[PDB]
């Protein structure tokens, strides 16, 4: 909403608390070509006769909503952050990728107060994917999580050279014998890509472009609660 | 991986350049090749 261009009678809108994310996260806009691999992945799952885009989307309409659900669940169980379910380009609503949008700089007294948590990282956001798998016991399947999400670590399409760089610079050594020290390693790999960066990035590329006021702030980690 | 410091009271220490010498050694080398 920050991003999209309007009129300026028409603001829907003043000010924006963005409250751990972003517009300049990596996995904020999905692509055409990923999307519809979800939707005939998710057709696959369904058992829906795949023919074509109206047949699997009349196919899709007309299932129960848990069906639905427990198919995502489980398919955004072994899924990575560029494999969720999120906004696409339209060409109405959206335009262009978040970082071009960025840089028209138009809008019209928009403040912003924006901030993160030590403890929002990117496996703590999927508790409940865990639990339900595992209220299935759909083998821990885990372990393909943390491979798609360290592949994932190397950006939008799976580079080598980014990937190695990431093992290194964190300390996940790909010692899956124990899992405690390599999952902290990958969650903070994956906070400081997806949630951190990003949110420091778009407060800078708010507050260069001088037309409103810019808050950021951090919470550090809370233990209990 | 002790050494000793050639400082006032000669202390000991472990670590001589830890995160230079993994980038150094780990990190480039891999890189190179
Ligand atoms: C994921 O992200 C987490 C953050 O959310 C990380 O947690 C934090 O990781 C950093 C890594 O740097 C930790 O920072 C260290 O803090 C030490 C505090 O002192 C005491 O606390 C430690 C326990 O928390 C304990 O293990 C320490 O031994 C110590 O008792 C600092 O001492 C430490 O300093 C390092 O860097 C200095 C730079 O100059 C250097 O002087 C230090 O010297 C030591 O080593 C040199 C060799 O280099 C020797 O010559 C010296 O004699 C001395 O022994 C040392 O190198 C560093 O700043 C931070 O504590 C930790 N926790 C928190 C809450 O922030 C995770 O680590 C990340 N990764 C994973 C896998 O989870």
């Amino acid at each position: 909403h920050l991003l999209t261009a309007r009129a300026t009678n028409s603001q829907l809108f003043r000010r924006a608390v963005l409250m751990g994310g972003s517009a300049l996260s990596p996995a904020a806009v999905i692509s055409h070509e990923r999307a519809q691999q979800q939707a005939i992945a998710l057709a696959k799952e369904v058992s829906c006769p795949m023919s074509s885009s109206q047949e699997v989307v009349s196919c899709l309409r007309q299932k129960p909503a848990n069906v639905l659900n427990d198919a995502q669940t489980k398919l955004l169980a072994v899924s990575g952050p560029f494999h969720y379910w999120g906004p696409v380009i339209d060409g109405h609503f959206l335009r262009e990728p978040p970082a071009r949008a960025l840089k028209r700089s138009l809008w019209v007294e928009v403040d912003l107060l924006i901030g993160s948590s030590q403890d929002d990282g990117l496996i703590n956001r999927a508790k409940a994917v865990k639990q339900f798998e595992e209220s299935r016991g759909r083998t821990s399947s885990k372990t393909a999580f943390y491979q798609a999400l360290q592949n994932s670590l190397g950006g939008e399409d799976s580079d080598a050279r980014v990937e190695a760089a990431a093992t290194w610079y964190y300390s996940l050594e790909h010692s899956t014998d124990d899992y405690a020290s390599f999952s902290r390693a990958l969650e903070n790999a994956t906070r400081d890509y997806f949630i951190i960066c990003p949110i420091i990035d778009m407060a800078s590329a708010w507050a260069k472009r001088a037309r409103g006021n810019v808050f950021m702030y951090h919470a550090p980690e809370n233990y209990g609660h | 991986e002790n050494y000793k410091e050639f400082s006032e009271l000669l202390p000991n220490r472990q670590g001589l350049k830890k995160a230079d010498c993994s980038f150094w050694s780990k990190y480039i080398s891999s890189l190179k090749t």
